[PDB]
């Protein structure tokens, strides 16, 4: 939900 | 794991090819300087070298075998720690100012247009002239930031082999910073000492970030400066 | 010149060992149940006895003398609460799960929940006292540690005395681990290992000290004239 | 003054 989550998980 | 199984040198190149770039301000040096001006480019820079940091983040050895949710804490507890210590590398060269980006450059007098800023732009300023007079090598630079990432938040989170990993990568970069000092010609007795040296520092660095951390949080409530969304995000997960 | 730099190793951990404060008691009454009030009463009083204690050991910590009255003001300003933390976390070792503020003052953490803000704070003290049980921190190796978070934490608040004094309170440390057995790459991780648990310790101080100047805002419970000098110069 | 004055010289 966060934005940190969000980035961090783009691949 | 691959980052166990890296060697010293193997470390240094991993960790240096995955340098963040030096991102460059919005600062026009015609227009005049306010507390809100000021503080706007400062935000508008870190929020997007935060994005950098994230993915400079993935690329250190060990941080992609931890669970989503313990890079998510890492990052949430570090990320001013690891702008600040970027920033003090940048301005060793640059005694008495600190450059924030190739096109901003500050010295104290300038600080002090944002209240009770002035007490961490001389702690930023000692921190980066403590660097000077080390002469911390860009091999050194790279292997502390990398130790924030890990070490800032690993007393904070039943599977504890989460921490043991994180504890084995941050004794394979000690590792590392001993064989770079070895290299230099440092005896052992002087090996010990820069080691001490250079993670003493990491003491003030959360000092730094921890007092910056809560003037942040008075601009936020303040509401002159508007804080980005993902700055927002990474405030209040220390508040 | 320093008297500080010409002792040896073992003079210096002796000199250490043997200016450790004594444990103080908390107040006798036995009333276990606790409430925000008398939870922070006992602390403030039970901390304003230990500061005293503090400020004679500081004086034996060798080269501590060697500096202006303005200096030492400013290192134990900086580092109180660090080192007192540091001694309840020490003390605490052998008490897994609790926190040992006095023999007769046991705490765990549903107590620690009575004032606001305290519980997080209680975990990071639980933490980093489980993190000592693991490593086997030693009391020669927790002596040195007090003394460099004294002379470290108020450093660049200001010069190439302190520093000489933390190198030498190094050599100490791997002196130490020498002796205990530890290989050469044992001795630079344990030292690494001891030192970053110093970033935390600092971290703990912190967030601690925002919270001693809320109680101070809030006027839970009224602090001495040692503890309020002490909570300015942090704002 | 300071009380911090006061005991570090005693
Ligand atoms: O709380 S400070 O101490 O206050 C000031 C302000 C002006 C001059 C000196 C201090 C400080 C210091 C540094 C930063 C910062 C900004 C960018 C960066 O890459 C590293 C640090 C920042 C910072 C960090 C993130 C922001 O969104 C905005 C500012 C804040
Ligand atoms: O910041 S805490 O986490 O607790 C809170 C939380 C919210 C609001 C107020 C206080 C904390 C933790 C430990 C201590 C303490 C006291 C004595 C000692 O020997 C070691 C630590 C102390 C402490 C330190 C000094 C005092 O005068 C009173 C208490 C405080």
């Amino acid at each position: 939900h966060k934005i940190l989550h969000r980035l961090l998980q783009d691949s | 794991s691959l980052a166990l199984s890296l060697t010293a040198d193997q470390m240094v190149s991993a960790l240096l090819d995955a340098e963040p770039p030096i991102l460059y301000s919005e600062y026009d040096p015609t227009r005049p300087f306010s507390e809100a001006s000021m503080m706007g480019l400062l935000t508008n820079l870190a929020d997007r070298e935060l994005v950098h940091m994230i993915n400079w983040a993935k690329r250190v050895p060990g941080f992609v075998d931890l669970t989503l949710h313990d890079q998510v804490h890492l990052l949430e507890c570090a990320w001013l720690e690891i702008l600040m210590i970027g920033l003090v590398w940048r301005s060793m060269e640059h005694p008495g100012k600190l450059l924030f980006a190739p096109n901003l450059l500050l010295d104290r007098n300038q600080g002090k247009c944002v209240e009770g800023m002035v007490e961490i732009f001389d702690m930023l300023l000692a921190t980066s002239s403590r660097f000077r007079m080390m002469n911390l090598q860009g091999e050194e630079f790279v292997c502390l930031k990398s130790i924030i990432l890990l070490n800032s938040g690993v007393y904070t989170f039943k599977s504890l082999e989460e921490k043991d990993h994180i504890h084995r990568v941050l004794d394979k970069i000690t590792d590392t910073l001993i064989h770079l000092m070895a290299k230099a010609g440092l005896t052992l007795q002087q090996q010990h000492q820069r080691l001490a040296q250079l993670l003493l520092i990491l003491s003030h660095i959360r000092h730094m970030s921890n007092k910056g951390m809560e003037h942040l949080y008075s601009m936020k409530c303040k509401n002159v400066v508007p804080l980005s969304d993902l700055l927002l995000e990474m405030l209040d997960a220390h508040r």
